[PDB]
RNA sequence: GGACGCGACCGAAAUGGUGAAGGACGGGUCCAGUGCGAAACACGCACUGUUGAGUAGAGUGUGAGCUCCGUAACUGGUCGCGUC
């Protein structure tokens, strides 16, 4: 019944600003206090703000004082964060968390939001080049052969992969995507097959970046 | 000044059924205002415990909370398949809230040696004045294994990047990816590039490579 | 001896003025903590605390009591006088 979902999220260069959203349903924030916490690519969980009610008293911590504000609208049911001279350091997930009622579950943050991403650089956003990791042509490893696809240089992120439009999800690993030095991130999906018929059947990754408006469709073929 | 969770340990390996604990200790008093959650890769926090001890409606009995002064303990009685995630503790006795580093509990399993292959730069890259050259580490347990880089015999460093996946729903074995980049300069100046493996299943360190030319 | 009456002294319910006392005279208020109100702060309630708080009040009580100076019902006591 009880749900939360934030938006707003995107890419933002630094020392730009950007406001968030936490959309309430199957209950009102002006009964409970909100909260925003944020996480960083591979960290923790950081407290960012939160808002009490009644009284509508704000907390910040230090890394965001000054440059954050938590707000809310009960007209719209909505808690708002609004960033100001973003820094790349304040790039991550941002959850809206609702404090639960006291006498039920203490200062516990009972309900989470989905949460959205803010990446703060300076890159601009672009699209994947796809290249194919082509199966060897030699023998084995592990009894079966190996293909993929080399999605690089994409920003920011996410991106999605499939194989053969969903329809190959056995052996599919698709790693995590990694900031490269030059600040665009790149990552690789693979699956293995049987090296019988690598000939005969087809293999097709699907990449989507949607920030760029780039679908691509690359079939990986023995070179 | 600010209060620290210092969580412990940072990481974890058990088997289904085992007893686990986890422990958060403060640096400053909190009373009873400690909040656990547990977190699964890509999906938001779910509060377990709160007020140190009182177990949240809906959460299953096998998890439990107790606090001795300052330090924290979250126990697992009995773990179960989807008990497996990373959990955090929280303080929230006073702002700001404080949440200790997480700590990721993960299942044993017998060790599996990885499937190693190694994917040379395609055609339509290289015109693209870069090269990238992946080494592929597949369904192997546990995580740890150490991969090198061979061009000519010469040991990269610096110029590559590993990436692994969670462990998998099915066989809870890890699969990992170096990426050695390179310059299309530097690149067309060597012939054989080598990946070397180093992992506790393989009999013996195993090596997977190509030439450049053929 | 006794009764009644007058007066004085004393006592005295009551009352005006007065000036010392702080928590063992109280109430109010504030503060801290805890729990509660959909409620971490602010607001309110409840509980706890004076080794929490000014006897210059910081009170839309400095209220009660007491110190000290007066007025005083009287059903009071004593004494004198008049009368029976
Ligand atoms: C200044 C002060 N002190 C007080 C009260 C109090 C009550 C007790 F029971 C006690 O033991 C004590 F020492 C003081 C009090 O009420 N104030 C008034 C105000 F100005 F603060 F409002
Ligand atoms: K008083």
């Amino acid at each position: 019944e009880v749900q939360l979902v934030e938006s707003g999220g995107g890419l933002v260069q630094p020392g730009g600003s950007l406001r968030l959203s936490c959309a309430a349903s199957g209950f009102y924030i002006s009964y409970s206090s909100i909260h925003w916490v944020r996480q960083a690519p591979g960290k923790g969980l950081e407290w960012v703000a939160s808002i009490s009610p009644y009284s509508g008293s704000t907390y910040y911590a230090d890394s965001v004082k000054g440059r954050f504000t938590i707000s809310a609208d009960t007209s719209k049911n909505t808690a708002y964060l609004q960033m100001n001279s973003l820094r790349a350091e304040d790039t991550a997930v941002y959850y809206c968390a609702r404090q639960g009622y006291r006498r039920r579950s203490g200062r516990g943050f009972d309900y989470w939001g989905q949460g959205t991403l803010v990446t703060v650089s300076s890159a601009s956003t672009k699209g994947p080049s796809v290249f194919p990791l082509a199966p060897s042509s030699k023998s084995t490893s592990g009894g079966t052969a190996a293909l993929g696809c080399l999605v690089k240089d994409y920003f920011p992120e996410p991106v999605t992969v499939s194989w053969n439009s969903g329809a190959l999800t056995s052996g599919v690993h698709t790693f995590p995507a990694v900031l490269q030095s030059s600040g665009l991130y790149s990552l690789s999906s693979v699956v293995t097959v049987p090296s019988s018929s690598l000939g005969t059947q087809t293999y097709i990754c699907n990449v989507n970046h949607k920030p760029s408006n780039t679908k691509v469709d690359k079939k990986v073929e023995p070179k | 000044s600010d209060i620290q969770m210092t969580q412990s340990p940072s990481s974890l390996s058990a088997s289904v059924g085992d007893r686990v604990t986890i422990t958060c200790r403060a640096s400053q008093s909190v009373s009873s205002a400690v909040a656990w959650y547990q977190q699964k890769p890509g999906k938001a926090p779910k509060l377990l415990i709160y007020s140190a001890s009182s177990l949240y409606s809906g959460v299953p009995s096998r998890f439990s909370g107790s606090r001795s002064g300052t330090d924290f303990t979250l126990t697992i009685s009995s773990l179960q398949p989807e008990d497996f995630a990373t959990y955090y503790c929280q303080q929230s006795y006073s702002f700001p809230s404080t949440f200790g580093q997480g700590t990721k509990v993960e299942i044993k399993r017998t060790v599996a040696a990885p499937s190693v292959f190694i994917f040379p730069p395609s055609d339509e890259q290289l015109k693209s004045g870069t090269a990238s050259v992946v080494c592929l580490l597949n369904n192997f347990y546990p995580r740890e294994a150490k991969v090198q880089w061979k061009v000519d015999n010469a040991l990269q460093s610096g110029n590559s990047q590993e990436s692994v996946t969670e462990q998998d729903s099915k066989d809870s074995t890890y699969s990992l990816s170096s990426t050695l980049t390179l310059s299309k300069a530097d690149y067309e100046k060597h012939k054989v590039y080598a990946c070397e493996v180093t992992h506790q299943g393989l009999s013996s360190p195993v090596t997977k490579s190509f030439n450049r030319g053929e």
